[PDB]
């Protein structure tokens, strides 16, 4: 699983791969780990699909009740704080790396990582899931804050692609969603149009010279690819 | 611990050592291992000194409440049962406590062993604790019903002494009590090294 | 298992033996603890486990049976009834927080006609009961290390029609075969019998 | 994660005919380091005449201390101002320790004070409240060093010499200063300072005393 | 144990506490943890005392035997390699942690040997229970090209950190100064823990202890 | 514990031109006492006495192995082994078994017959020598002996003074140990003479 | 998510507490921009080694308790000692519920002259001292801080106390694995607690003995 | 532990008893297996463990003692000598691949003067040996569950100067005390004694 | 530990961090994980320092004997194949992630990853150690083969720095060594001059708004940094 959420000026981009895996077999190839809580507050779900779906549905329902009774929009801080309480209360029972991210007119775009402990950290960008570990160095090097909405989406997609190229546990579609003052823009990049994969990267075309014909020289030529030669 | 009681024609002798030992290090050489529940009832503590001290003190409270409510002293049967009911309630709460309730009620002298597992055995002779295996050897060989009170205390005192000499967990002061129709009397309180030089003069 | 209990049932009595041994690890506390508790005038139970469960179980049965007589204006319950009452009590316990009662019972009784109108079983009844609550009517049966020795010996020598006397002889052979063969010293057996007349304590056999 | 931590240190008491000297080293050691050289949590006044010393885990000593302070406060209210005897507090301590015997306080307590007749007394406890009145006591890391020495110098049971007179307050204090100095030298978890409390009819007189700082 | 080495301009200073412990108990207050390896090589030992003793003796002997074959002062690399290879062979079951200081013709050479037979050749090292406390002083106060006095004082300061802040370290600082020419082993360079309260002499006059039998034998 | 099984404690103590080595007398199997007349001391020669604590089997096996080595030494070397060499020999013997050790903890007292300088050496089961100026101990009552010896011991004690504080230490420490006691055999070694004293203690 | 080491030292007229601005997630250095020192009411600050989540919850519980009591009843704000007493009891209650606050707090405060500095463990161990550390601060920094207090027994100046903190942070940076060279220092003086803008410490790496040729295995 | 062995030594004999019990789990295979093996004319060993080790140990000692007599032109080795030979064999075995011999021995003997020149121990010798190789000379000693019962009884009643007859009476009290108190049925004791004259098999006491 | 070796045209750059850690304390701050085998064949050592030092010394000794007896230069393939045999033989006993890299005039610059299994893969570049997992995405994104010698060194240093900024188990000095037809150029970047660290990256100057003063508004302002405000 690879989930991330970066802030641009107006709002946020959540991005996620689409693979749930029972270890080494892909149970679902097209999961939607970007889970609506309110109109403009989503979470990205890493860990036990059961546990995060259950929390996301519980928190979505509390936020809907809350929004009805205050008769106003919900702040992302509220969604994050509810999600933290639940992820903390049950920290021993559940496996659930969450990123709450969204727009509210008070604080604009906000990102909250709620990792496995039930910490809630407010961040400019958050990484989550098995694939997160690949991106920390990618962000350190290539991420520049104060991106456009369009640049953030392109970057978030390029990020998720870099993670799911190396993480076995991540793969499939890259789902993004931009949350800002405007109507939410979801989009789904299929793997055959991903911004990066190792399979298409020219760096990794020439094969490792592992096989090597039986020769009268220590000169490494290439792989033996024909029994006649 | 070594702790023995036996019924004979003169009533009940109860004899005990004095040592609390956590296997290796001797905590105390001066533990009172006969609790004096009422004027006519004696407990012995073996195993967990805390567990026995606590639950014999509770037993002593139930025995006193019995005497207040019913205006008559509790029977040994009932007192031994009260304690056997406690240890059975707590049978899988890892109590460690081998106990003897010895008394004289309306129905003459009675001696009961009461375990941590709720066992409640009524016999004429027991020894309880790590040094029982030693006390029993001397006690069974010298035991008759027809012993005088003098000779019954001698037997008891020697039986504890022989446990203190051999058991590492047993030692200190060999206290002997006598339960008779008039209650109990603390017969003797003798250091087991003085007893060695009494019993083996050379 | 240490303490062997034996019972068999003939035309006009049930005979029950149970080892006297109460033990603490390897130390015989006594060779003469009575494991055979009389529940009613014509009902008794050779119950074998540690003293704590054996007594707490048997006393609970005995007191509930006595209570059930007090409330039933002195009506003496059948053996099937108390055997079932006992097994339900044992079986309830294996799914309780407390845990099972670790006691194996041979529940013996003589059913007499309880009025003019009684159409029920007349005569001696014997019920094998595991600690789990397994109830089984048997002509004879045994708990303990000595169980399988005596069970085979009884398969060989038990007839349904033995005298009270041929039963004493047979119960002695059974007891003797436990002493001969089990390493746990079962040197003294309490032997009781239930007849039309009630429980009698057999002293001859031990 | 263990709920228990041994924070080291030794306590010792010695009763005379009119007083108890109660002493407890001041080092509070954590896991492989030391937290403080100036931890006074080891000895705790319950009444003018009665003190509790307490070894093992600090956090449990601190709870137990407060649990007793409030049982003693209740006793004052329910028994019309009257403060409980040392003997009463000793039974209370047995009882409170036992009530916790299914998650016990990791705390090797002594209760130390004057009895009914003014004579000093020390109740040493195990984890779960087994105690007896004695005329001295030791609990904690260096108890196994100090208890044999106190046996030797007080009971003298292996000495043909005539027993020295009685042992005054200053001789008894000196004996403990010596006993702690020895424990500090050889026990790696005892050290820094010893707080001495000298409980008498008159009042508690307390003086610090320096040990090996290492 | 806390043992410490620094490279200074002319050579190496080694440093050690002195407290040996059986569990929670000080068996020896003044035990020597700075072992002779060769005329120009010393070796402070932490970990299992038995193993540190055996490995350090074994090597010092091999170096001595090898010094008769070569006719040549033992190199600290030879010492280091003998300890590494031995310790590695035993997969850390020989649990000797060592600080090897010496001065050969190649100059000052200070190294740790971990029990598994790793080496780190460094300008300042610490091993033992009080390693971390000691290392804090070293990281705080080490500079290159220290005088012998600066270096001895720093090493003593480092050891003191172990003494006072580690329970397994204690008593006094033994310091050793290996220079190109000579090896000066100062025992109790610093004694911070002298005597608080002079020992109260409990007097037990002869015939105090009762005696059943007595056999005297003259020589 | 395999070391605490047989019981027994041993202690040695350095005086002026003398040492005292003192063992309890108990032999056990955990809490059951087999004998009350098993001192743990062995005399190598005039000048060296050692005790072995730990598993009695190994005390007896190890003591035999040492008796072999010391007698072979005496024939080969044509002299008595010295305390230092004897100690060094014993560490070599214990460390030969690092992986599969002898469950013994030797206490060695020695005295140089000329110089009068006293050498004590306790050892752990794998040979780690502990060679202090003052006193060494081992066995079941070692925690309690350290306390007694720390308190009572002074530097420059005469043999008679030294015996008293060693006896009072061994007895008082053994009175707080289930696995050691039934008095003590002490052995007062000087340049001039070797006193041996059976000491009356408890029967407990 | 884990806080690294915290170190604190009393000076003449206050307490300095310092902490890296880093939460690690195991080996990973996840967030190097976390304000780990938190102010508690008007007088006190607290910083924790260990679970940030348990710290976040406890720090929340404490800071509410302080503000609520002050605002509900027209009473004087809790003293540092009293806030710390509450924190200690709270943490001990959690270890008695086998739901521990799995972090070692350091707690500073100043009411008037009264200067408070104390530590509390996961299990409710608590200790006041003239210098406190948690994490590797306890093993590395404490020795140095204690030495600085032993040398200046009258008391440290703010400058001397800052110089020694800075030297302890430098060593923590060298020797604690899960550290960054970015710190904040809380300073509790009379006025109240200030937290410094984050700073780095100069680090020496160019000893001649760290050169490639010397440190080479072969 | 199941099989109790008892020995004690007086002025002019060592008396050795050992339970006959051989057992398989809880089944008495026999109540009459002789555990006391005569090693030489004036030496025997009450050895107690499982039959397999007990025999393989005692036969190995017995054969090596006989071998040592064959090679030493019929010289009968002292009791100290075979006791130490036996302990060295037991002790060797605890550090062997095979593992320990799980056998506890009481090695009894009468040392007679083996020539005019023999300055050595005359009289009865008794050696307690643990399975580990713990050798200890004792006036009396016991292995087994009954050990501690009999050891205490002997502390009380043993004098060094008893007659052969007072010894029989005493051994019978020791055997009787094992029967009374250990749950493992040691119903038959082999009793042997070593005198100046040699091993005699005592049948009176059992 | 962070070790990597990239190929340029003439040869190779090995690069390492300098930290050995006993878990969470830095035992050595200035280790040299670039370990000479021959003049122009080095290895980078990850895992058990004991195990890799022992193997590196064993292999260096075999290569030295080999080179003396053939009376010619050693091929990198030879070094890698020896190292693989030893790493494979002992794969259960040791923890050893090795990268053999170097120059021979036959095959020029060569890199072999010999990971924990004792596989030997010949590569254009190799990553190794705890810190490797950070760089796979860094290389995928920023590595371009056919670099200059200078660019490879700058890139290897920038890589190692990116790994040790995130890996707690990596840190300290960045050591490189270039092995080619020319005399080997070792260089050691000290941490205070590292090409990247998070502490100096302006991206991570603004603190997470975690603390936050008690306010009458859901508007997130900043952290509370003074008791007076
Ligand atoms: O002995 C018991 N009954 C009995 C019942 C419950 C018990 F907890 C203990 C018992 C338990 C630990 N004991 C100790 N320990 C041993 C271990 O070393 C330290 C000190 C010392 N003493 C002990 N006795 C005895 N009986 C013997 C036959 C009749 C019943």
């Amino acid at each position: 699983t690879t989930i991330l959420a970066v802030s641009y000026n107006g709002g946020v981009v959540l991005a996620a791969d689409s693979r749930t895996s029972s270890g080494t077999y892909v149970v679902n190839r097209a999961s939607n780990k970007l889970t609506k809580l309110t109109k403009k507050i989503y979470c990205c779900r890493s860990g036990s699909a059961a546990d995060t779906q259950a929390l996301a549905e519980r928190v979505s329902n509390y936020l809907g009740s809350y929004q009805t009774d205050i008769g106003a929009g919900v702040n992302v801080a509220t969604a994050a704080n509810l999600f933290q309480k639940m992820c903390y209360m049950n920290r021993w029972n559940i496996s659930a790396g969450i990123i709450v991210a969204g727009y509210d007119p008070i604080n604009g775009g906000s990102v909250y990582s709620i990792p496995s402990g039930g910490s809630c950290v407010k961040l400019d960008y958050a990484l989550g899931g098995s694939g997160s570990i690949f991106l920390y160095s990618f962000f350190d090097a290539n991420y520049k804050p104060g991106m456009s909405k369009s640049e953030c989406v392109a970057f978030c997609q390029r990020a998720v692609a870099h993670a799911y190229s190396r993480d076995g546990s991540s793969g499939g579609l890259i789902r993004t969603i931009t949350l800002d003052a405007d109507e939410p823009e979801d989009q789904t990049i299929p793997w055959n149009r991903s911004p990066y994969c190792m399979e298409k990267d020219p760096k990794y075309v020439t094969q490792a010279t592992q096989n090597q014909p039986f020769s009268s020289s220590a000169k490494i030529t290439g792989n033996r690819m024909s029994s006649t030669g | 611990t070594t702790t023995l009681a036996f019924r004979f024609n003169g009533g009940i002798i109860v004899a005990v050592d004095s040592r609390a030992s956590t296997g290796q290090y001797i905590a105390s050489q001066t533990v009172m291992k006969v609790l004096e529940i009422n004027d006519y009832l004696l407990g012995t503590l073996a195993g967990g000194a805390a567990d026995c001290q606590y639950w014999e003190r509770v037993l002593g409270m139930e025995c006193r409440l019995w005497e207040l409510r019913n205006g008559s002293r509790i029977t040994v049967a009932a007192a031994s049962k009260i304690l056997a009911n406690i240890t059975y309630a707590y049978r899988n709460h890892g109590l460690s406590m081998g106990t003897m309730v010895a008394g004289w009620d309306q129905f003459g002298p009675s001696l009961y062993y009461v375990d941590d597992k709720g066992s409640r055995v009524k016999q004429d002779l027991f020894s309880v604790g790590s040094g029982s295996i030693y006390a029993y050897g001397v006690l069974d060989t010298g035991y008759r019903k027809d012993l005088s009170v003098e000779d019954a205390c001698d037997l008891a005192r020697r039986s504890i002494f022989h446990a203190t000499y051999r058991d590492g967990a047993s030692g200190g002061i060999v206290t002997v009590y006598h339960v008779h129709e008039k209650g109990w009397t603390k017969i003797s309180r003798d250091d087991q090294t003085k007893l060695y030089h009494r019993y083996f003069p050379s | 298992m240490a303490e062997t209990a034996i019972a068999f049932r003939c035309k006009d009595y049930v005979m029950v033996a149970a080892a006297g041994l109460n033990a603490f690890y390897y130390i015989k506390i006594t060779d003469a603890e009575d494991k055979i508790t009389q529940l009613d005038t014509h009902q008794l139970v050779a119950c074998t486990g540690e003293n704590g469960p054996r007594v707490n179980f048997t006393e609970y049965i005995k007191c509930n049976l006595a209570l059930n007589r007090m409330r039933q204006h002195g009506r003496h319950s059948s053996c099937e009834s108390t055997a079932n009452f006992m097994r339900n009590c044992l079986a309830s316990a294996i799914r309780s927080r407390e845990g099972a009662y670790q006691v194996n019972c041979l529940f013996a009784g003589y059913d007499t006609p309880v009025s003019e109108d009684d159409d029920g079983v007349v005569g001696p009844q014997l019920f094998y009961m595991d600690y789990l609550g397994t109830l089984q009517a048997v002509p004879y049966g045994c708990h303990g290390y000595g169980a399988c020795f005596v069970t085979a010996l009884l398969d060989r020598l038990w007839r349904p029609d033995l005298s009270q006397q041929e039963g004493l002889e047979l119960m002695q052979k059974c007891c003797d075969e436990v002493k001969r063969r089990v390493i746990i010293s079962n040197s003294y057996f309490f032997v009781k019998a239930v007849t039309k007349n009630g429980v009698e304590v057999i002293t001859a056999v031990h | 994660w263990s709920p228990y931590q041994d924070n080291g240190g030794t306590t010792a008491a010695i009763a005379g005919k009119d007083f108890v000297i109660l002493a407890g080293d001041t080092r509070l050691n954590g896991d492989f380091c030391l937290h403080s050289r100036h931890d006074q949590s080891k000895i705790f006044q319950l009444t003018p005449y009665t003190y509790m010393a307490s070894n093992g885990m600090q956090a449990d000593r601190l709870q137990l201390q407060q649990m007793l302070k409030y049982r003693v406060k209740w006793y004052k209210y329910n028994n019309g101002g009257k403060v409980p005897s040392t003997k009463a507090i000793a039974q209370l301590m047995s009882t409170m320790l036992y009530h916790r015997r299914f998650f016990p306080y990791y705390t090797f307590n002594m209760v130390v004070g004057l009895d009914e007749e003014g004579h000093g007394v020390c109740y040493s406890y195990d984890a779960v409240g087994s105690t007896e009145p004695f005329l001295y006591g030791t609990r904690g890391s260096a108890a196994s060093f100090v208890e044999p020495l106190l046996d030797c110098l007080i009971n003298r049971q292996h000495m043909t010499s005539q027993a020295p007179p009685e042992m005054t307050k200053e001789e008894t204090l000196a004996m403990l200063k010596n006993a702690f100095t020895g424990a500090a030298e050889r026990d790696i978890y005892t050290g820094d300072s010893v707080s001495f409390f000298i409980i008498t009819k008159d009042g508690v007189q307390q003086e610090s005393f320096e040990l090996r700082k290492d | 144990t806390t043992i410490v080495g620094v490279v200074y301009r002319d050579g190496v200073v080694l440093g050690a506490d002195t407290r040996a412990t059986e569990g929670s108990i000080v068996a020896d207050k003044r035990c020597r943890k700075i072992h002779y390896m060769a005329p120009n090589i010393m070796c402070c030992g932490a970990g299992t005392s038995a193993d540190t003793e055996a490995v350090t003796n074994m090597v010092s002997s091999h170096l001595a035997l090898h010094r008769l074959e070569t006719g040549k002062q033992s190199r600290v690399l030879e010492a280091l390699t003998l300890l590494k290879r031995h310790l590695y062979r035993y997969q850390g079951h020989v649990s000797a942690a060592l600080v090897l200081g010496g001065v050969d013709v190649e100059g000052p050479f200070l190294a740790t040997i971990a029990p598994h037979g790793s080496t780190d050749r460094l300008p300042f090292v610490t091993m033992g229970s009080g390693s971390i406390a000691a290392m804090a002083q070293l990281e705080a106060a080490y500079k290159d090209n220290m005088t012998c006095e600066e270096a001895k004082e720093l090493v003593a300061s480092a050891i003191r950190k172990g003494i006072f802040n580690d329970p397994y370290s204690g008593t006094q600082v033994d310091v050793c100064v290996i220079t190109k020419d000579k090896t000066e082993l100062t025992i109790g360079y610093d004694k911070p823990n002298e005597r608080m309260y002079p020992r109260q002499e409990v007097l037990l006059p002869p015939g105090t202890t009762p005696v059943l039998k007595e056999e005297i034998r003259q020589l | 514990s395999i070391m605490a099984y047989s019981g027994g404690s041993v202690m040695a103590m350095a005086g002026k031109e003398c040492f005292v080595i003192i063992s309890d007398n108990r032999l056990g199997e955990q809490l059951k006492t087999i004998s009350t007349e098993v001192p743990k001391l062995h005399v190598v020669n005039d000048s060296i006495v050692y005790g072995l604590t730990g598993l009695r089997t190994d005390q007896q096996t190890f003591a035999n192995k040492v008796q072999f080595r010391t007698e072979m030494y005496k024939l080969r070397e044509e002299r008595d082994i010295t305390g230092k060499a004897f100690a060094a020999m014993i560490t070599s013997m214990l460390y030969e078994a690092r992986f599969g050790p002898w469950f013994v903890e030797p206490v060695i007292g020695s005295i140089d017959k000329s110089t009068g300088e006293v050498y004590l050496c306790a050892t752990d089961l794998i040979g780690a020598p502990c060679e202090p100026e003052d006193y060494v101990c081992a066995g079941t009552a070692a925690e309690s002996l350290h306390g007694m010896c720390e308190a009572l011991w002074r530097p420059g004690m005469s043999p008679e003074e030294l015996f008293e504080i060693a006896a009072q230490a061994m007895l008082s420490a053994c009175d707080r140990d289930s696995l050691s006691g039934y008095g003590a055999v002490a052995m007062i070694v000087t340049k001039d003479k070797v006193t041996t004293r059976l000491i009356k203690g408890r029967k407990d | 998510a884990s806080g690294g080491s915290v170190i604190a030292i009393k000076y003449k007229g206050g307490v300095l507490m310092a902490a890296d601005t880093l939460l690690s997630y195991g080996s990973l250095a996840k967030w190097p921009n976390i304000p780990r020192i938190r102010l508690l009411g008007s007088h006190s600050a607290v910083c924790a080694t260990g679970s940030y989540a348990d710290f976040q919850m406890m720090a929340k519980q404490v800071e509410d308790n302080i503000e609520r009591q002050k605002m509900y009843h027209n009473v004087d704000e809790l003293s540092p000692s009293e806030v710390f007493s509450y924190l200690h009891r709270s943490i001990y209650q959690k270890r008695c519920d086998f739901d521990p606050c799995l972090c070692q707090m350091v707690f500073i405060g100043v009411r008037d002259g009264e200067t408070f500095l104390a530590g509390v463990d996961d299990v409710g161990t608590r200790w006041e001292d003239d210098c406190i550390a948690t994490g590797y601060g306890a093993y590395i920094a404490l020795p140095l801080l204690r030495q600085a207090l032993e040398k200046n027994p009258d008391g440290l100046s703010r400058g001397e106390a800052m110089r020694i903190l800075t030297d302890c942070l430098r060593v923590l940076f060298y020797r604690e694995c899960r550290a960054i060279n970015k710190f904040q220092v809380a300073d509790a003086a009379s006025d109240g607690v200030r937290i410094s803008e984050p700073f780095d410490v100069e680090t020496h790496w160019e000893y001649e003995g760290y050169c490639f040729e010397k440190t080479a295995i072969i």
